[PDB]
Order: C-alpha cells, then sequence, then structure tokens
C-alpha cells in the first residue's frame, strides 16, 4: 500500500507480474485481513482505496488459466473479517481448518521442537503431553525455552562458581542435558495461548462453513 | 590503502577480489576451464561500511587502468551529451587497456525506467543497457557499481553479463568491530592498559565508519583533557606535550557514552538519569527482566549450543503508578543493548499507509543495528481488537496491529528484537499478541506490600538530607494500599512544606541554613492530605484478570515423570 | 561581529571552534597523535537561536577562505546545472586554500531520497554524498550546515566523514540570557538606573532572538515617548535633545508586557483583566495555587539542592458558578510563568491522528519554551476513561487519552510542565490520568460560607459607587445557598 495515487494497484500489478514471470511460483499472501477486508457499504469510507485494492487483486486474480500454473496461499487469524468475493468458489475455494493438537499431536511437537538439543537419556516427554490438554506449539516452545534458560543460568551459576573456586575442575559443561528439574521449574509459568471463547468463535466458523 | 584496511569483511572482499585478480594476473585457468569469467559486481548495503573503501582499495591495489564515473557527473545540458560521455568514457575504458569501471551512485544513474516520467534518464538507461550487453559491449573490462537502496535499481540492469554477482556487505560482527578497531588504532600511540577486545565486546550497533567517529572522538577528548595544565600557546606547543601524550580507556569510554549508531541517530531518546537502585521493590521482576535482556547478547554460544532460540518479548501489565515506564527508563539507561523508544499513537499518520510505513522503518531500524530493544509504551493505542468498530476510518487501525503482528512474527530472520509493552489495561489487546513467540513474559506489576514501600521510600529518598531519628517503618506500616506514587506526591508535599518553612526564616531573617533536613513535622503535615491512587473495584479487577491467566494454568502441580 | 557576539551556548561553541580553529593554528598535536580531526558541524535546533550568527562569526575572524552556500540557490532550470554549480562552488573552495564550506538550510536539497518524487533532488543528493565522502573527496576543507529540523536528512548525510558531530544549540539559561542581554546592550546609553538581572529571570522562554526584539522595543518605545512631548521639528530635528535619550526601566517593563516568545505565538492568549484581589474568598485554594505555581520557578536552589522533581499537576473539580475559570483567569494573568490555553474539544479532528499530532505539538511547544502553565479545560471533553462506548466511533478518544497519559508522564525530560484541569464532572475522568504525576492534587471547590460570600460580594462591588449605609451582612445571610454567580 502506498499514499500516492496508482502505486497502490501497480505494487500488486508488478507483484503479480514477476509471479506470472517466473513461472511455477507460490505467492503466499500473509495476513489478508488488511488485503482483502469487508467492505460494509454504508455511504462513509476513507475514498475508496481497499475497495480498488481488493478489485485489482480480484481481476488480477481471475486471469489464470491452466498456463504459468501459479499458487496463491493466504494464512489468517481473523477468517471472518474476508471477503466473500475473494472467499468465492473458482477464485480461491480451498479450506484447510488447522486446530489445535491433540495428545498425540503434541507429543509429535514436544519430539520435533527438541531435535538438535542434548536432551537427558532418562527424560520422557509423555507426561508433559498428558498434563496439559488445551497447550498449543508456541507456548510449548516457550516452555522449551524457559527450560533453557534455566539450565543457562545454571551453568552460568556453575561457570562463576568454578572461577571462583579457581581463583580461591568440571567437564567442559557442568550441565551437558536439560535435566527433569528444569521442566518442573519452567513449567510453573506455563500459561495457555488461547482463550475459550476465541476457540467457541472458530468452532462457529468451522460450523457455518 | 592496500587491502589490510577493509577487514571485517574477508569473504565479500574474497568474492570480489577474485573476480578482479585471477582473470586479470593469470587468465590461463579461465581459457582452459573453457568458458568466460563474470564481468560485473554491485556493491549494495547500509551507507559506512566499506564498498567505496574496497573500490579505492581495488584502484590502488592493481597497476591496471582505472575510470571513476560519478552518479551525476554524466549528465549534461546540451541533449545528446550524457550519452555522448558514457560512450566517450567506455571507449577511453576499452581503448587504452583492460581497465575497471567504477559507477559510484547508481541510483541517480537508473531511476527503473519505469517511475520517472522524463526522458534524458531512459535515454541514459537504454545507453547504459546498450553499451553493457550487445554488439560490441566489453572487451575484457569489468564493472563495479555502489549504491545504498538495491531496489532502486532497473532489472534489466540487475541481469546476467551486466551485473550478475551481487556481493552483500552487511554489518560486521564482533570480531569484524574488533578488526576494524585494530585497524584504526594501529597508527597511534594509545596506552598500556587500553582493551579493544572489551571496546569491541560492549559496542553493539557500531557499523564500518562509525568506529574511526568513536577514535576520533575518544582522541579529540583527549587533546581538550590534555591542554588545561598548559595555557592557550597560540604561537608555539612545545616538545613536551607532543611526546607521552596517551589515550586512556576513560576516553574510550566517555566517547562510547557520548555517541551512538549512525542508523539510530533519528530516534534518539533524552537520557534520564535512574539506576537499578532507584527502582524501588520488584526484585524478582527486575531480576527476571534484567537476565532475559542480558543473557542472549553476552552469552549466545550457550544458546546455539542448546541449538535454541531465546525469548524476545516481556509485557508488564497492572495498576497504574507501579514502575513499568521506570522499569524501562532503568532499562534504557545502564543495559548495553540500543535503545528505540516510542510512544503509543505517536507513529500514526492521516495519509494511507504512512502508519505501516512508520512501523516498518521502526522495526527495519531496530532489526538493522541489532541487538535492540524496543518500548512500545500504551499498546492500548494502535495495537486493539479486531472488528470492534463499525464506524471507523476504512479499517487502519487493524492494518496497524496486522503490521505488528506480521513484524513480531512473520518471514523475518528474528536476529534480537525485545519489545517491551507497559499497558495499564490488559483488556483491550489483541488476543493473537498475547501468544508466545511475539509476547510470552506477561509480568503482573502487583501494589507493593510493607517490605517494598520501605525500599521505594528509600530509594526515593536517596539523594536527600535527612532527620537522623526519623524513620519510615511507620510511613510503610500505616499506608497499605498505596503507590509508588502516592509515596512520591507524600514526599513531594513534605519537601514542599521544608521550603515553605526555608523561605519564610529566610524572609524573618532578613526582616530582622535554618533547615538542614526534612523534619518529622513536614512528613506529619504531608501525611494528612494524601490518599490512594487505583480504588478498590480497579484492583478486584486486575486480580480478576490475574485469576483467569491462572485459571488459564489450569492443571498445573508437582508434576512427577 | 566576533566571538564574543553569540554568548549564551558555550559548550556547542567550543565544539565548533575546536574542529575550526584547532587544525589551523599548530596542526603538531594531530600530527603527533596520527588521527585524522572531525570535519563536518550540524546545527540543529529551534530558530533564533544563533547558527547563522556563528557561522558569520566563523566567517568573520578565521583567516581561512570562506564559502556560502544557500539551500535554493544551485538549482537551475537545465537539466544537469545543479550538480554542476555544486561541483564548481566545491572546486573553487577547494582550489584556493584549506576553506570552510556553510550550507546554510539544507532541508531543500535533501529529501532523504525516499519520501520525494522527483529525479533532480535525487540526484543533488547524490551529487553532495559523492563529493562530500567518495574517492579523493576532500583535501583539507571543513563543511558546516544549519538546519531548523534535522528529522528531514538523509541519515546517509548524518554520517561520519560529511556531518558527523551533531551540536544542538538549543533554548538558553538564566546566565545565557543575561549574557544575551549584556551583549545586545553594550553600544546603547541606556540608563544609570536599570539592572539586567531581574529582567534575565523574568525572561522565561525566549528562543535568544527575541530578546533583541525586545530592546529594539524598548527603544522605539522611548523614542516615541520622546518625540510626542517635545515637537519633532521635521525640517531638522534640533541636536540637543539627542545627547539625553536613554532607555528607562518601565519601557523595557512595557517592552516585556508587549512581547511573547516566537514559538508560542499562534496559542496566544486574548488579553483578561483580573486580579488575585477580584477572586474574592477561597484564601486557602489561592495561597495553594500560588505555592504551586511559584515555588519552582522563584527558588530553584532549594529544589536542586533537596534533589527532589517539584509537583506540577492540579485538578479543580465541583459545582458551576464557583470561580475555577476565574482561578483560570487570574492564573494567566500574573503568575511568573507562559500560559498555553485550550477548550475541551478544541484540539481534535477530522483527520486520522491529527488531534494527537496537535496533543503532541502543543506539548513540546509548552514544555519547549519552559517553564510555562498548561490549562486543559474540560477534562471530562478530552479524556474519558476508556473503552466506555458500546460501538466505537474509530477508537480515537482512547488514543487521545492514551497520547495525554503519555505526554503528562512518560519517557520525557520533564522540565516544567504545570497542568491545571477545571472540570464540573468527576466521575468520567481516568483513575490512571487522577494518579499522581500527572494530577496529585485533586482541590475541591466548594461552596462559599458566610465569610466567602461577604468576600465574593465585596469583591465583585470593588469598582462601583455605593451607598455608604449598604449592609451587605444581611445579603450574606439571608440567601445561604447561592453561588458566586448567581
Ligand atoms: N568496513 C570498514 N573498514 C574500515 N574502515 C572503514 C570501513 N567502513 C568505513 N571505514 C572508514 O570510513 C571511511 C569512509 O568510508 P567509505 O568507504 O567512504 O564509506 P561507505 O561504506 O559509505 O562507502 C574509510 O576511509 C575508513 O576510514
Ligand atoms: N517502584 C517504584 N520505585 C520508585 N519510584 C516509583 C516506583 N513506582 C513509581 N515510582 C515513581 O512514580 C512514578 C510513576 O511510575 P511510572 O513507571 O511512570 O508509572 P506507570 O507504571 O503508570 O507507567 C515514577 O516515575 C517514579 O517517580
Ligand atoms: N544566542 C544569541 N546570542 C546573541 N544574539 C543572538 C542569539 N540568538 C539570536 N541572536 C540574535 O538574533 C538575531 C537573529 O538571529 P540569527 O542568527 O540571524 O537567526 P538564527 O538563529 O535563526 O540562525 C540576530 O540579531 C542575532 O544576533
Ligand atoms: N468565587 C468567586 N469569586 C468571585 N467572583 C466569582 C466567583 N464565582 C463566580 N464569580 C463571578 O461569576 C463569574 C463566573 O465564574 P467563572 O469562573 O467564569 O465560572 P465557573 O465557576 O463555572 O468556572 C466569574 O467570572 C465572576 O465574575
Ligand atoms: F555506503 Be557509503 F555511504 F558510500
Ligand atoms: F500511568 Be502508567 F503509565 F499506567
Ligand atoms: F536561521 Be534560524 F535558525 F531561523
Ligand atoms: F461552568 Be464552570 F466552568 F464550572
Ligand atoms: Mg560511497
Ligand atoms: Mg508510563
Ligand atoms: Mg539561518
Ligand atoms: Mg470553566
Amino acid at each position: 500500500l502506498s499514499m500516492w495515487y496508482g502505486e497502490s494497484e501497480s505494487n500488486i500489478r508488478d507483484i503479480f507480474d514477476k509471479a506470472r514471470a517466473a513461472a511455477p511460483t507460490v505467492v503466499f499472501l500473509d495476513e489478508l485481513d488488511s488485503i482483502a477486508k469487508a467492505r460494509g457499504g454504508s455511504l462513509g469510507d476513507a475514498g475508496g482505496a481497499s475497495d480498488r485494492v481488493v478489485n485489482q487483486l480480484l481481476t488480477e486474480m481471475d486471469g489464470m488459466n491452466a498456463k504459468k500454473n501459479v499458487f496463491v496461499i493466504g494464512a489468517t487469524n481473523r477468517p471472518d473479517q474476508i471477503d466473500p468475493a475473494i472467499l468465492r468458489p473458482g477464485r480461491l475455494d480451498q479450506l484447510i481448518y488447522v486446530p489445535l493438537p491433540d495428545e498425540n499431536a503434541r507429543l509429535s511437537i514436544l519430539n520435533a521442537q527438541l531435535r538438535k538439543t542434548p536432551l537427558e537419556p532418562g527424560l520422557e516427554l509423555t507426561a508433559i503431553a498428558k498434563a496439559t490438554q488445551g497447550f498449543s506449539g508456541a507456548d510449548l516452545l516457550y516452555i522449551v525455552q524457559r527450560a533453557a534458560k534455566y539450565a543457562i543460568k545454571d551453568s552460568i551459576e556453575a561457570h562463576r562458581q568454578h572461577e571462583a573456586e579457581k581463583e580461591v575442575e568440571p567437564e567442559v559443561d557442568p550441565v551437558p542435558y536439560i535435566t527433569k528439574e528444569h521442566f518442573a521449574e519452567a513449567m510453573k509459568t506455563a500459561k495457555r495461548s488461547v482463550s475459550d471463547a476465541e476457540l467457541r468463535r472458530y468452532e462457529a466458523y468451522s460450523q457455518q462453513m | 590503502v592496500g587491502y589490510d584496511d577493509i577487514g571485517g569483511c574477508r569473504k565479500q572482499m574474497a568474492q570480489i577480489r577474485e573476480m578482479v585478480e585471477l582473470p586479470l594476473r593469470h587468465p590461463q585457468l579461465f581459457k582452459a576451464i573453457g568458458i568466460k569469467p563474470p564481468r560485473g559486481v554491485l556493491m549494495y548495503g547500509p551507507p559506512g561500511t566499506g564498498k567505496t573503501l574496497m573500490a579505492r582499495a581495488v584502484a590502488n591495489e592493481t597497476g591496471a587502468f582505472f575510470f571513476l564515473i560519478n552518479g551525476p557527473e554524466v549528465m549534461s545540458k546540451m541533449a545528446g551529451e550524457s550519452e555522448s560521455n558514457l560512450r566517450k568514457a567506455f571507449e577511453e575504458a576499452e581503448k587504452n587497456a583492460p581497465a575497471i569501471i567504477f559507477i559510484d551512485e547508481i541510483d541517480s544513474i537508473a531511476p527503473k525506467r519505469d517511475k520517472t516520467n522524463g526522458e534524458v534518464e531512459r535515454r541514459v538507461v537504454s545507453q547504459l543497457l546498450t553499451l553493457m550487453d550487445g554488439m560490441k559491449a566489453r572487451s575484457n573490462v569489468v564493472v563495479i557499481a555502489a549504491t545504498n537502496r538495491p531496489n532502486s535499481i532497473d532489472p534489466a540492469l540487475r541481469r546476467f553479463g551486466r551485473f550478475d554477482r551481487e556481493v552483500d556487505i552487511g554489518i560486521p560482527d564482533a570480531t569484524g568491530r574488533l578488526e576494524v578497531l585494530r585497524i584504526h588504532t594501529k597508527n597511534m600511540k594509545l596506552a598500556d592498559d587500553v582493551d579493544l577486545e572489551a571496546l569491541a565486546a560492549e559496542t553493539h550497533g557500531y557499523v564500518g565508519a562509525d568506529i574511526a567517529s568513536l577514535c576520533s572522538e575518544a582522541a579529540m577528548q583527549q587533546i581538550r583533557e590534555k591542554m588545561d595544565l598548559i595555557d592557550l600557546d597560540e604561537d608555539e606547543i612545545d616538545a613536551e606535550v607532543l611526546d607521552s601524550l596517551g589515550v586512556t580507556m576513560d576516553n574510550f569510554r566517555f566517547a562510547l557514552g557520548n555517541s551512538n549508531p549512525s542508523a539510530l541517530r533519528e530516534t534518539v531518546v533524552e537520557s534520564v538519569n535512574v539506576t537499578w537502585d532507584d527502582v524501588g521493590g520488584l526484585d524478582e521482576i527486575k531480576e527476571e527482566l534484567k537476565e532475559t535482556v542480558e543473557y542472549p547478547v553476552l552469552h549466545p554460544d550457550q544458546y546455539t549450543k542448546f541449538g535454541l532460540s531465546p525469548s524476545k518479548g516481556v509485557l508488564f501489565y497492572g495498576p497504574p503508578g507501579t514502575g513499568k515506564t521506570l522499569l524501562a527508563k532503568a532499562v534504557a539507561t545502564e543495559v548495553s543493548a540500543n535503545f528505540i523508544s516510542v510512544k503509543g499513537p505517536e507513529l500514526l499518520s492521516m495519509w494511507y499507509g504512512e502508519s505501516e510505513s512508520n512501523i516498518r522503518d521502526i522495526f527495519d531500524k531496530a532489526r538493522a543495528a541489532a541487538p535492540t530493544v524496543v518500548f512500545l509504551d500504551e499498546l492500548d493505542s494502535i495495537a486493539k481488537a479486531r472488528g470492534g468498530s463499525l464506524g471507523d476510518a476504512g479499517g487502519a487501525s487493524d492494518r496497524v496491529v496486522n503490521q505488528l503482528l506480521t513484524e513480531m512474527d512473520g518471514m523475518n530472520a528474528k536476529k534480537n528484537v525485545f519489545v517491551i509493552g507497559a499497558t495499564n489495561r490488559p483488556d483491550q489487546i489483541d488476543p493473537a499478541i498475547l501468544r508466545p513467540g511475539r509476547l510470552d513474559q506477561l509480568i503482573y506489576v502487583p501494589l507493593p506490600d510493607e517490605n517494598a514501600r520501605l525500599s521505594i521510600l528509600n530509594a526515593q529518598l536517596r539523594k536527600t538530607p535527612l532527620e537522623p531519628g526519623l524513620e519510615l517503618t511507620a510511613i510503610a506500616k500505616a499506608t497499605q494500599g498505596f503507590s509508588g506514587a502516592d509515596l512520591l506526591y507524600i514526599v513531594q508535599r513534605a519537601a514542599k512544606y521544608a521550603i515553605k518553612d526555608s523561605i519564610e526564616a529566610h524572609r524573618q531573617h532578613e526582616a530582622e541554613d535554618p533547615v538542614p533536613y526534612i523534619t518529622k513535622e513536614h512528613f506529619a503535615e504531608a501525611m494528612k492530605t494524601a490518599k490512594r491512587s487505583v480504588s478498590d473495584a480497579e484492583l478486584r479487577r486486575y486480580e480478576a484478570y490475574s485469576q483467569q491467566m491462572k485459571a488459564s494454568r489450569g492443571q498445573f502441580s508437582n508434576f512427577n515423570f
């Protein structure tokens, strides 16, 4: 978007020209609640610029034949504010819902986030998967990062203790793995990400669509 | 100036030096490999990195011919003279010897041929495209170009044959800054106790010529410091001052505390004078915030040994007048990270897209001179809920909060960005910003108790003369629902009563130092018109939000494995 | 014009004069230390501070070659002529001697290369950026620039080598205004009874260039006083009156009372005429307001000895028709600080963020020419609590409240900003703005009793003829529920 006249549509025009030039490609339109905003026609607006943006995106997305085979990917947080003119079958018809993780998906998230980490051999993640029911991957990453921060603080304390006892020898790191006490201390302030009413709104939208 | 002066960008220097020297020293290797070497390189990056110094070292090292072409130096008033000047420059670079052409500031030469409205600029771009690639294009000559913005260059000029290799000379690392410090301090006698390694590890956003500015400011402060024992000496400074000058470490510390990076000169904040002991109470919150800021900027080796990215955001919320802005000032005044301060509705504008452009420019300046720490005060003005207003300005605050959500988590590298939120009402915040990954540390700053109000009263009365018999235990025990703003109001009313008594004693002494400290009667008269700031309903609302956040922490126990 | 003419900015004067004078008198210190001195000055600040006077003194005393360049002076209608003019100017400055180049008003030849839309401006920016620091850039020449706004400059032009040391010639202090008064009143036959210390102490928010306007207005007032009594003699003026003219003290007092700072000329308050003796009753409220206003103004030494910041805010709430606006007018007449007044919805606009820009500009103008006192009338209008509407009007009143809370207590210096608020509805006020640091004194102005009723009856009847047998005690005792407006 630009404050000048014509540039706010010329940006979408030459971005889609660069997409049509390097075929095939993938155009990831992130956060479509700012481009494909709902109109709400009540005779009062800022002048009709978002309408021109939506119309330019519609006439630049309708000229997609079997040639040049581009693909447009969208990902929004609020699906209620998306235009039904851009959610029309024939222009953008697919709708994949990404739900909250289950027990096995949560265990897979906890196993994939701990790939390149020196984990303890006597440590299991099934208790973390079972004790947390309405959690998500972002706050699970927050839990793992707080455990890593506690392990780094313990390493710094052991290093300054070793320096004090040397000035007044352990291994290359006194805490070579993330212990269970670090996870038990990191899960003390482990809140959840999403509330309950947002899940009700997403379930209502999934039942409507 | 040789190749031992642009250290810190050794990879890009080798990438340039290969395609300049190897098809010029021994071209038999390229004649035996079968094909032609690349004959084009475009330097792009931030200003003050060393691209012009690298081109000058290229012109000074090789013994071949060198032609210098500036940006707007080719333009002329005659109709058809800039193309003739370009053709004559290319013919002089091709006819004499295999030469190197340097095109400095190409942004005034290539206006991308789709946004300009003139004719001479398009003629110059078409002449450059003709002379760079075509029939009788180039006969064993190379072209180098330097610019500040790479996006304002023509896509036909950013093609193979004309400019195929785009070297990226970015900001240096700590070892690069140490190398630049060792280069710029090799022609001067500094000290026997100067530490360039700690100086390189102390700076965080300096790039290129800023280290030379630091060294020149330290030397200028040393010269202005070592000129007070002797007079002005307008005739001649004798030989006793010329020898054994010395540039100690205190000059470098003063020049480091009295300077800023060249990219963050626009958003420089006023230096408030607080310390960590000025913020009374909040010991665990202060320690957790201080370690969360200082851990990834001092020990990155443990963070890449564990293989995880550090935490970035932290949000303070609670009753107003508690110490959120004071904690932000204490972070701004003494922590080694660069500080970009911004108010809530400050970055808005009446045009269409200028608010999102200002948000993108603020975040780009934050991630440019990384590590920076950002203080987004009053998030409830620009970052509200989405879809809550029926009548609006065409959906602009939704675009603002979408730009904030995208810049805080998107297709970014996320090198080192520490955003700080201090909002006195956490209800109007969007639920997608309180998600971890953007703002994970939701720190509730509660009201002080009897053990914290005493420390607040001790920190607020740090730089004042006080009565030796006066105690603050009765003041900490009498007030139970008070705050730090109320204690500051009590202290200010006691100081106003002491100033009134002092000026009354001064007027009586002038009619016919009387008050050396604040007595007990001043505090007893100041504690009569003192009330609490927050009421009982807002405290109940904050405890209800805290209990809702703790109910979001359900099914948690000792957690046996 | 010399170096003893720009007194008032000692640190900025020394910071300019160091790199101007020291690499020209004796370069042996720089030859021994090995490093090269900085060769760039950027003088930014408020308009009318002394940057052009500093450049003129540098041009007048330093014996090197000088070359002054105006802002839109190199611009020509030919394609490629402005850059040629800049190149010829720089080659003329480099050809003669080690010289000083003063490029004044650089906000017209540097539009940041991103917000502009032309091509000539970008080519002029590229010519300056190449000719100031490139290959064989500058052979012992120093560039000085002067600007009214430092933010609309290219960050590549705000770099080391081109413009590195940015001096801040800002708003002076009491001793700086005394130095400007002693400089500007050293050539006139002034008086034998005029003191400059009280004139420098009662002048608060002058930018340093209004002091000469003050002395010129005082001299013109004295000349106009001498021209009306004695005849003008339009053929030739009699030279007897020229030997005894002088400048008296009441001329300076009239010039002080008939002037204003140059930054507050757009928010000037209209001349109301009230008196502290014209506001009957409320003696404790009047003495508390006088204390709160005039303690950090008259005695800064006790506040900097105790090491504490003074209280600034005060709120007036109560029944209408009581004297809150009258107390604000009595403040606006005869305090020792400047006055900036607004109405309730006066600072609101229909665009997006223009009300925020108006709030930020009026608070920057209040804190720039410190000390000022701001009368925020109708805090019920300008500040709701938060989110009180079920359907929002675009989300703007909450942003106005947030900008008020940030400007009254945020990440600022907080030099001297007194906030006076007068409302008649304290239920719809934010508890975050009722909190100390912004508005701590919640002064309640009640209905008058019998003695306050008698004093307001004697004060409203101050300038009138009355019967000598008139007794106001029955009027003060019979009403017993009335107010000042009634
Ligand atoms: N990477 C660097 N290494 C060493 N010195 C540098 C570097 N970048 C800048 N400098 C210093 O700054 C001076 C000017 O740098 P220059 O190349 O003109 O800037 P730019 O990076 O904008 O092209 C150099 O002569 C040198 O003293
Ligand atoms: N814990 C505290 N210790 C010391 N002074 C405090 C404390 N809390 C508040 N104050 C004083 O009161 C002022 C108000 O605190 P501040 O951080 O500005 O409030 P808020 O949380 O509303 O942003 C501070 O600037 C300081 O002068
Ligand atoms: N600090 C000062 N000391 C002395 N004279 C000053 C000062 N500031 C302004 N003046 C006077 O103000 C008048 C106009 O100032 P001038 O330098 O032309 O403007 P500016 O500060 O905008 O560049 C001159 O008569 C000048 O002498
Ligand atoms: N306490 C008072 N003392 C003297 N005059 C008063 C008083 N209250 C009201 N008046 C008179 O009535 C007028 C109305 O008071 P004013 O301050 O304008 O209104 P308000 O009380 O609504 O702020 C005053 O201008 C003055 O002439
Ligand atoms: F990159 Be520099 F400013 F020439
Ligand atoms: F007044 Be504070 F910033 F909540
Ligand atoms: F030249 Be001044 F700063 F108006
Ligand atoms: F009507 Be008043 F200003 F209280
Ligand atoms: Mg350059
Ligand atoms: Mg605050
Ligand atoms: Mg000027
Ligand atoms: Mg009123």
